[PDB]
């Protein structure tokens, strides 16, 4: 059966994409500056193997960090769809997540999952340097975990079917 | 003129002449121009309705030369047609007729053209700015309509239709 | 030659329309000289309360 | 012309062209501009002319009767189109095969 | 205005060309040894230490 | 007029051309009106150099 | 001082701080929690419903500041991603479970911090 | 060197082709999602050569009604939203709306001046500022690990402010005519003293790499230049405005000074050149006085001078008193000025005093009263000068709250500056202006 | 106000035909005068600001509008005085203000311009002063004032294809439409609003 | 038992529309817009799925259709077991089941589990919960026992065990639905630009085909849940015209500006190569199978009309769907503007 | 822990001798982030509740 191959090429597929994990150059608020403060020596995000990459074509992250404005909710569609697959999208701050201090404004839209799929919450106004790692380490996990969650069942053989 | 309107901003016809070897030409008025607009001063103050209304006829007039360049680009023309379009900004432009102070028709005649010029640049987006395009009461071209309200309600008065449809939830 | 022709007309121009006064387009580059720019020495102007 | 208007006229000069091309600000404009009767676009007057060209002339009969309807309706009620569901007059869209 | 004072950079060290800047620096390492000195001195450090039964 | 060849000064003002010549009314349009345009008046010039594109 | 995940204390006893006096509620300026309060059988003044919608809130501190009894603390849990969007919806179940997780060192912060002014 | 004047503009004359634009300029979407871009700005860039020649900036990319928010809130609960408007001069945002707080109010927080705070953080959130500013115009040159140097002391400065506050960012910290003395320690002033004298090291790692360096030079110098004249016209102030020479700064003004800057001896810098390469420098010795300043006012609350025995000249030391430990004392001089004060701060709350229960509960149910009035309070933030205008109607909301940013100012000038300029050249101007958009928004 | 201060009666000397209306507080700095200026003779005061000899060195700092139909006086409403600048708030539509900076003087010069047409008409400045161009942008969408003979009247911080003034009092904060995402449309839309009540 | 259904549909987003609805099969291309129908009137949408992979967008944009706190994904779905499928449609006033066989499977035993025992088991739970007011299940027009397709063969077995076990639900025939993520109008622009040279066909494409927008199909849908006379009927619906595939060809060649070219395949060596190697998406032997079939609106039960939805014409309706695919030949000098 | 790691303080848990923290009858053993888990926050009255 295909499962022979397929399931240590899934395990393969899935420590590879971990592994190198790019998110998009792409800050709105106050957040911009905790994922900057991520990138750089304190709490290199390298280690973890994540580079950014300014074209969304390159990347495989959508950090939604910072407020979203109706003002800008096409544009950020427009990203989403333009980013290649597979991709997870992770908001962050209050801002992004839910609205946060904006969330009784004219101009904000209450909250990025309204406009995007929103695969992860990071919460925080700003979320702490630490708070933005620990989302995308537990991002990544989830990430690799999702190839194989136990869908298929064993038959008697214990062969998925 | 140095305006985003003047004849000079059309967009060349070739790498080396503007349509022809023997004559200078060059559309604007159906399109947008060559440059982008750095600046759109103020409409000169109005003394009179009867100004007033020449500009909003002039603005219809220039919305309704670019409509169907604007539906090209926004890929909105199989939900109404050019005319249907016009019509709609017509009835728009109708609910809106009975002002009577020049400086706010040609503060409303500022924010058209800005908007007008917007839809052109793709500054924004089909579905948010084809609202002003839309009909006021029938169904979009593009989509199959329901008529179960009307078969329900036939010759029944609007106060009953809005009775039976209710205003407020019910499960609250 | 080939620039001579974008010069044919700029006299009759300057002469009739006012440079300041008439909102005449026009475009232009701006030029730095090299060697000024790797010959300068960096300084500033020190200010304190006086004494 | 440049040399009057005050343009760099050397190449150690040619690097602050800027400063004498556009960081100079316009004259502001005098405030007798803003009190003109009428600003409508110049065009030559027709008059002596032959009708046809008199018929690209600013059509001054349209303003006339702006001004009376203007006189005679100085307030007129807000215009509310109907909202209500109808069928479409145009049933190309749900009526056409090919 | 008659008499301009200028900062000029012509050392890697920019606040060596800063006679102020030095000072700063010195008086900054005298801070740090006096603490250190003073802290030595007397050999230990007391400290504030949680008490569960604060909570009584 | 100094500096302006056969450009002649009236009474009310300096024209912007030699006498017999014609006035150009998108000249005089730039002057008086200079960067500012109410509406993108379509003159005989314009129309013919939309029918030429 | 460091301000992570709101949370709800007790007294020693196990009896709650939270005292239905709505001024967090009023100080909050995201208008980030919701309290409902009825008389308790016994005759306490108890909320009903306290909810903090942690995606509407800016993690200022207002809310512990102003509490009068030391009820909602801000405590140092930070680690707080989540992958739905209603799991920020804390409610009291949520905010009294992260006190009673976190008091230890909820507490041992707060020993210090009123230590202080002594 | 001959004339290039007929190489280097071009005009255009009415209905002419060879004077008109022959080609069809590229239109471009400058931003959002741009890395020079800070991510809410849409600028049309009309190229033509790539030189840029027109701009259309949109700007409402990051527009939230904090202004209506404000009002629509009572004083305290809005200010937040002035930390958030800069994102690295929060602890000025909130210097200014204090300011003017107590303005209306017609008292002054004589704690926070006695105390020091609302000087030395200003001057560390300045050196924030100044850092993350400097990094992103590296960044947008060319030059990399700039960046990284200057975010670590950023990280050491979002520590001062965790330390102090709670908050590594958003501090939330200065509020009117109150100050929170607890959390001002005499370790955290020693460890700022340390941070100081490490400062000098990161100024120099990147001033050897950038300041010298001929490719920085010919970069930035000559690019961007303008006069007194652009500077008053545009409303440029603050490093804009000095880089003319203006010579304007509004700490060291008779009648516009807002903290103890007036009583420090530091020196503003100016340059003769208004260029990038002239702002640059500006900003590293504007860092590198901060540290200067910070200095003078630590040593305002420090006890240096100790007792002397009489017998053998030597200095007597207390060994079971906390002065022992430190020489900067922070409640040295409210202690010693404001006794009364200090001692029903320190002594009454509102777990044992009915007034001060009854104060709290009002101050945190409404807010504080304020008298009806209109009052415009600036600071020189690390941007410009930074002001509210606030107009109150005696209740416990501002009736408004218009924000003077001089991002805005700052912006506005940038397709003056760079018009003639290349793409290359505009990606140094974004940087050099020295915007974020959260305060023009 | 330990300094050396002097009125601003330049303005008022050279246009002989307006009456002078000043204030000087110590709310605000030591330095800094309002003064009440009409609209129709805001754009001749402007153009002698900017080339007077003493204020020719003059930067525009802000400006600005408020509300004032809807201003009323909370508390203490009987210690209100007939010099208060407040008195020109009440039954008057709108309030602009302008605030300069003038650096041969050292000083700050505020002009507050009364509205009391329907349409606020007014004639803008930002031919006089560059950066009055994006500050009278913003004021005229955000208040709805009709600036005349401006440079660009083109909407500066607002949405595209929306006409509304927000700041005015009678606006809702949470707005009156909300952007979603349509499926059917496959891209974003704008519909009615629906907010939360705390 | 009633079938009232007593909601409010003048609400947006964040009103209560009053109905909690459970969709099973939402994963598919139709199961997004089926939600979002009811979703964006304000309705609770409850999403059970078991789908690989799980990041895939199809599961992702399902939160979408109704918001935070109305959409709910219910992962790891089992589809054997009666207390998982009790769970979904405890608190469910309407139970929507679009779980249809794949286009990709051939598998008979396979398609006829899919297409029976889960609409079996969905229907006994609806009968065991009595506050399920409404089932609509979703079946597939032209469903006969001697259907040569093994879909359609067990899709006419499903139907019936859902009306045997809840007489009350509401049985769907669409025709061909077409839509951007459709498996019509997608695979043929797809497959023209796989080839670039032909579309390969294996019939001699006399098939008719009735399409209809999948807009128009959730507008029947909430029309259904309207109409409480609705249940208990099967309805079949379609465009308001009938084409063969020769002239759907024709019509989108037309509308796209792309010149036709069929090129043609034999029926018997195609169902072979495609019945004795492995199948995917654009390589199945359902579509050859389905190529000569018919799938049309037939007279023996209820018709779109009775529904009270005026479907739109197949040329109107998927035009906007090939604007981007459009052939590029002679045009103006301002159309080059673009 | 998680406050002696953070440097917050200087005291650590001490298991069965003298405690710098306090230890409540009330007290819950501590929990990692149960987010993407079926223990996780549940609103009351949410759709999966
Ligand atoms: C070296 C040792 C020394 C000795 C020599 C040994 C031999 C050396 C050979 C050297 C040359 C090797 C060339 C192949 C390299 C590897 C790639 C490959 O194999 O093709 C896969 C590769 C997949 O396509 P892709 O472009 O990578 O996909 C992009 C995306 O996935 C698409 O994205 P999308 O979104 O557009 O998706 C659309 C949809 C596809 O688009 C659609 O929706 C419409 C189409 C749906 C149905 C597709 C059915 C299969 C169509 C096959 C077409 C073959 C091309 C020629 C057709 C001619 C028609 C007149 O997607 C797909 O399904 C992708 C196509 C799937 C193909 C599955 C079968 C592939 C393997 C078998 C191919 C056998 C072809 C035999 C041809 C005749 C040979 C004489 O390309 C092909 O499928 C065409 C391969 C054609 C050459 C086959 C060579 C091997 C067999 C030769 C005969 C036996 C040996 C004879 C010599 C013996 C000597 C002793
Ligand atoms: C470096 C690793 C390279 C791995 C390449 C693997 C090539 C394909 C190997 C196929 C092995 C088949 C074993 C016997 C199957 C028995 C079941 C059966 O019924 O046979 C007919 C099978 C079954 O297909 P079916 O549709 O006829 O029936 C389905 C099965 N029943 C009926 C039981 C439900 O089909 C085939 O023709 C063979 C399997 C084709 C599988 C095609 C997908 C392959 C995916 C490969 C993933 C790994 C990629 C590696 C590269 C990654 C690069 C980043
Ligand atoms: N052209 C059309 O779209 C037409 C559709 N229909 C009917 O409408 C339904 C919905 O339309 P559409 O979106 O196109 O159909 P799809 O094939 O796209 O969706 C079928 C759904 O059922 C699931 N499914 C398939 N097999 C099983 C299985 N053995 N066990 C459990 N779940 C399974 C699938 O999930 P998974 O991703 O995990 O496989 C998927 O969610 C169709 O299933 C079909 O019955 C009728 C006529 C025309
Ligand atoms: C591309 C999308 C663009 C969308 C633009 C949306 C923004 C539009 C801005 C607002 C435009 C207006 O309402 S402009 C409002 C203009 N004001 C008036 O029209 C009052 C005076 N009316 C008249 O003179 C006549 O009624 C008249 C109807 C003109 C002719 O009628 P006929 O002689 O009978
Ligand atoms: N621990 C201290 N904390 C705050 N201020 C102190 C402290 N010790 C001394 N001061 C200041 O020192 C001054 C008295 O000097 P000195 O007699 O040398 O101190 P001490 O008697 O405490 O040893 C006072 O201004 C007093 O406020
Ligand atoms: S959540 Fe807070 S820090 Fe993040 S963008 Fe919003 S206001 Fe700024
Ligand atoms: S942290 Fe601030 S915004 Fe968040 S709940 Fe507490 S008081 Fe409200
Ligand atoms: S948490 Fe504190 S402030 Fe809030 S209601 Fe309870 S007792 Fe009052």
């Amino acid at each position: 059966r295909v499962d022979y191959i397929v399931t240590p090429i899934n395990a393969v597929v899935s420590w590879a994409r971990q592994g190198s994990f790019w998110p998009l150059t792409f800050g709105l608020a106050c957040c911009a500056v905790e994922m900057m403060h991520a990138t750089v020596s304190r709490y290199d995000f390298d280690r973890f193997g994540v580079i950014f990459r300014a074209t969304p074509r390159q990347a495989d992250l959508i950090l939604v960090a910072g407020t979203l404005t109706n003002k800008m909710a096409p544009g950020l569609r427009r990203l989403y769809e333009q980013t290649l697959d597979p991709k997870w999208v992770l908001s962050m701050g209050s801002c992004a997540n839910g609205g946060g201090y904006y969330h009784y404004s004219y101009s904000v839209v209450r909250g990025c999952n309204r406009i995007i799929p929103v695969d992860i919450y990071v919460p925080g106004c700003p979320p702490t340097a630490e708070a933005l790692m620990f989302g995308v380490l537990q991002l990544q996990k989830s990430l690799y975990r999702q190839i194989n969650e136990g869908e298929k069942k064993y038959n008697k053989k214990d062969l998925t079917y | 003129m140095n305006h985003y309107w003047g004849s000079s901003n059309t967009i060349p016809a070739s790498s080396t002449q503007n349509n022809n070897y023997f004559s200078g030409g060059g559309n604007n008025v159906t399109i947008r121009g060559n440059e982008i607009m750095e600046r759109l001063p103020s409409q000169t103050p109005s003394q009179n309705m009867v100004q007033a209304s020449m500009k909003t006829l002039r603005f219809y007039r220039k919305f309704c030369r670019l409509i169907p360049f604007i539906l090209r680009i926004h890929n909105i023309g199989t939900k109404f047609t050019a005319q249907q379009a016009m019509i709609n900004f017509g009835n728009y432009i109708r609910e809106r007729n009975h002002y009577r102070d020049p400086g706010l028709i040609d503060h409303r005649i500022q924010l058209g053209y800005e908007l007008l010029y917007e839809a052109e640049m793709h500054f924004s987006q089909h579905t948010i700015l084809m609202q002003y395009l839309s009909p006021y009461n029938t169904p979009l071209s593009d989509r199959g309509y329901s008529y179960l309200e009307k078969v329900k309600y036939g010759n029944k008065s609007k106060f009953l239709q809005g009775f039976y449809k209710g205003n407020k939830p019910t499960e609250f | 030659s080939n620039k001579n022709y974008t010069i044919v007309k700029q006299s009759n121009l300057l002469t009739m329309f006012d440079f300041f006064k008439d909102f005449i387009n026009f475009s232009f580059i701006r030029k730095q000289d090299l060697n000024n720019q790797t010959n300068f020495n960096p300084s500033l102007r020190s200010i304190k309360k006086k004494y | 012309k440049m040399r009057d208007l005050g343009f760099p006229m050397e190449g150690e000069e040619e690097e602050y062209i800027e400063q004498r091309v556009f960081m100079r600000e316009q004259l502001p404009p005098l405030e007798s501009e803003f009190w003109k009767k009428n600003y409508d676009p110049y065009e030559q007057d027709l008059f002596h002319f032959p009708d046809s060209f008199k018929a690209y002339q600013q059509q001054y009969k349209r303003y006339d009767e702006a001004k009376k309807y203007f006189e005679e309706n100085p307030n007129v009620e807000a215009t509310i189109i109907d909202r209500e569901f109808k069928e479409p007059t145009n049933k190309k869209p749900w009526t056409r095969k090919y | 205005k008659y008499n301009p004072e200028l900062y000029i950079y012509k050392t890697y060290d920019m606040a060596a060309d800063d006679p102020v800047w030095r000072q700063v620096k010195l008086d900054l390492e005298w801070t740090f040894e006096n603490i250190a000195e003073r802290r030595e001195s007397l050999g230990y450090m007391p400290t504030f230490k949680g008490d569960p039964n604060f909570w009584q | 007029v100094k500096g302006k060849g056969s450009i002649r000064k009236g009474i009310h003002g300096e024209g912007f051309g030699a006498p017999s010549h014609a006035h150009d009314a998108l000249i005089h349009q730039i002057k008086q009106s200079k960067d500012t345009m109410d509406y993108q008046n379509i003159t005989n010039e314009v129309a013919q150099n939309f029918a030429n594109h | 001082l460091f301000r992570g995940e709101h949370a709800l204390r007790r007294y020693p006893t196990g009896e709650e701080r939270c005292i239905a006096c709505k001024l967090c509620q009023s100080a909050c300026p995201a208008r980030a929690i919701t309290i409902e309060t009825e008389p308790r059988p016994d005759g306490s003044r108890r909320t009903v419903r306290y909810d903090i919608d942690m995606t509407k809130c800016i993690y200022c501190g207002f809310c512990q500041e102003a509490c009068p009894v030391d009820a909602i603390v801000e405590g140092p849990n930070y680690e707080q991603t989540a992958y739905l969007h209603e799991d920020l919806f804390y409610d009291k179940y949520k905010l009294l479970e992260n006190g009673d997780k976190w008091e230890p060192q909820i507490a041992r912060n707060i020993e210090y911090l009123i230590n202080q002014p002594l | 060197m001959n004339r290039s004047i007929f190489q280097l503009w071009k005009p255009e004359s009415p209905r002419s082709n060879v004077n008109s634009k022959q080609i069809k300029t590229m239109n471009v979407n400058f931003g959002p999602q741009h890395p020079a871009a800070h991510g809410v700005l849409r600028l049309i860039l009309q190229l033509n050569g790539e030189i840029a020649e027109r701009f259309d900036p949109h700007i409402g990319l990051l527009h939230r009604g904090s202004e209506k928010l404000i009002e629509d809130r009572p004083y305290l609960q809005g200010m937040p939203y002035f930390d958030r408007f800069d994102y690295v001069s929060m602890m000025v945002q909130e210097h200014a709306y204090c300011l003017g707080i107590e303005s209306l109010l017609g008292t002054t927080n004589y704690s926070a001046t006695f105390t020091q705070i609302r000087t030395m953080y200003d001057e560390l959130t300045r050196i924030l500022n100044h850092l993350l500013a400097v990094a992103c115009h590296a960044l947008d040159v060319g030059s990399m690990s700039s960046v990284f140097w200057a975010f670590e002391e950023r990280e050491k400065l979002m520590e001062f402010y965790e330390r102090v506050c709670g908050a590594r960012m958003h501090a939330a910290f200065y509020r009117p005519n109150e100050v929170n003395l607890n959390a001002v320690s005499s370790f955290l002033m020693e460890d700022i003293l340390e941070f100081s004298r490490n400062f000098f090291t990161t100024l120099n790692e990147m001033h050897n790499v950038l300041t010298y360096n001929k490719i920085w030079k010919q970069r930035l110098i000559n690019i961007g230049t303008y006069s007194f004249q652009t500077c008053l016209d545009y409303g440029l102030t603050g490093v804009m405005a000095r880089s003319c020479g203006l010579k304007r700064d509004l700490r060291l003004s008779k009648t516009e000074t807002y903290a103890n800057y007036y009583y420090l001896n530091f020196r503003s810098y100016t340059g003769q050149h208004g260029d990038c390469y002239d702002r640059f420098l500006i900003r590293m010795n504007e860092m590198c006085e901060s540290l200067n300043i910070v200095n003078q006012s630590i040593n305002k609350i420090s006890k240096f001078n100790n007792i002397v025995s009489i017998n053998t000249k030597k200095n007597i030391l207390n060994k079971e008193n906390f002065n022992r430990q430190t020489t900067v004392l922070p409640h040295l001089v409210l202690s010693y000025l404001n006794k009364n004060d200090y001692n029903l701060k320190n002594t009454k709350n509102d777990y044992n005093s009915m007034e001060e229960l009854i104060t709290h509960f009002k101050y945190w149910s409404k807010g504080l009263k304020v008298e009806s009035g209109y009052t415009y309070q600036s600071v020189e933030s690390p941007k410009g000068e930074f002001g509210v205008s606030m107009l109150s109607d005696g209740s416990n909301k501002p009736y408004k709250c218009k924000v003077r940013s001089p991002a805005l100012h700052h912006l506005q000038v940038l397709p003056k500056i760079g018009k003639g300029h290349f793409l290359a050249d505009l990606v140094a101007l974004v940087g050099t202006v020295d915007i974020v958009f959260g305060e023009i928004d | 106000m330990q300094n050396k201060y002097m009125q601003p009666i330049q303005l008022f000397i050279v246009f002989e035909k307006l009456n002078s209306k000043m204030w000087i507080s110590k709310k605000l700095n030591s330095n800094h005068s309002i003064a009440l200026i009409p609209s129709n003779w805001f754009y001749s005061i402007n153009l002698f600001l900017k080339r007077e000899l003493l204020f020719s060195n003059i930067t525009l700092i802000e400006n600005s509008a408020i509300d004032t139909i809807s201003y009323n006086l909370e508390t203490n409403q009987n210690d209100l005085d007939k010099t208060n600048i407040e008195n020109y708030f009440f039954k008057n539509k709108m309030l602009v203000f302008y605030n300069y900076y003038n650096y041969f003087l050292k000083s700050k010069l505020t002009l507050f311009i009364i509205l009391n047409n329907l349409n606020k008409n007014i004639d803008s400045i930002d031919r006089i002063f560059a950066n009055a161009n994006w500050l009278e942008r913003e004021t005229s969408e955000m208040y709805g004032i009709n600036y005349k003979w401006k440079i660009d009247t083109r909407k500066l911080l607002l949405d595209y294809s929306k006409i509304e003034n927000p700041m005015l009092k009678e606006f809702q904060s949470e707005g009156t439409q909300d952007a979603f995402y349509n499926i059917f449309e496959n891209q974003v839309v704008v519909l009615k609003n629906e907010t939360v009540e705390l | 038992r009633s079938t009232q259904l007593k909601f409010y549909d003048g609400g947006n987003r964040q009103s209560i529309s009053g109905i909690r609805a459970t969709i099973f099969g939402a994963t598919g291309f139709m199961g997004p817009y089926i939600g979002a129908a009811l979703g964006y009137i304000g309705s609770d949408v409850i999403f059970p799925h078991n789908h690989v992979y799980a990041y895939d967008d199809y599961v992702k944009e399902l939160k979408l259709c109704a918001g935070s706190g109305q959409s709910y994904i219910m992962r790891h779905f089992n589809y054997d077991d009666d207390n998982m499928y009790d769970m979904a449609i405890k608190n469910s006033n309407v139970v929507i089941n679009l779980v249809g066989s794949r286009l990709q499977n051939k598998n008979f035993q396979k398609a006829a589990y899919a297409n029976i025992h889960v609409a079996k088991k969905i229907a006994e739970a609806c009968a065991r919960n009595p506050n399920v007011r409404r089932l609509i299940h979703f079946s597939a027009a032209g469903a006969d026992t001697k259907s040569p397709s093994p879909d359609l063969h067990t899709k006419f077995h499903g139907e019936e065990a859902v009306l045997n076990a809840f007489p009350n639900a509401t049985i769907f025939r669409p025709c061909t639905v077409y839509g951007m993520q459709d498996y019509f109008i997608r695979h043929w622009i797809k497959e023209r630009d796989w080839w670039y040279h032909f579309n390969i066909v294996t019939d001699d494409c006399t098939a008719k085909r009735q399409p209809i927008l999948i807009n128009d199909v959730a507008q029947c849908v909430l029309n259904a849940l309207k109409l409480q006379e609705s249940a208990g009927q099967i309805y079949e619906l379609g465009g308001p015209h009938v084409y063969s595939r020769l002239e759907v060809f024709e019509m989108l060649a037309n509308l796209s500006g792309r010149p036709p070219k069929l090129a043609h395949i034999p029926h018997d060596i195609a169902l072979k190569i495609t019945q004795n190697f492995y199948n995917w998406e654009f390589f199945n032997m359902e579509k050859v199978i389905k190529d000569k079939l018919d799938l049309i609106v037939t007279g023996k039960h209820k018709t779109i009309s009775d529904l009270y939805v005026q479907p739109v014409s197949f040329p109107q309706g998927a035009e906007q769907f090939i604007d981007d695919v459009r052939y590029r030949g002679v045009e103006t000098h301002d159309n080059l503007e673009k | 822990w998680h406050g002696w790691l953070s440097h917050q303080y200087d005291d650590f848990p001490t298991r069965t001798g003298n405690s710098a923290f306090v230890k409540h009858h009330y007290l819950k053993q501590h929990t990692a982030n149960l987010s993407n888990t079926p223990l996780n926050h549940v609103p009351q009255g949410a759709p999966q509740n």
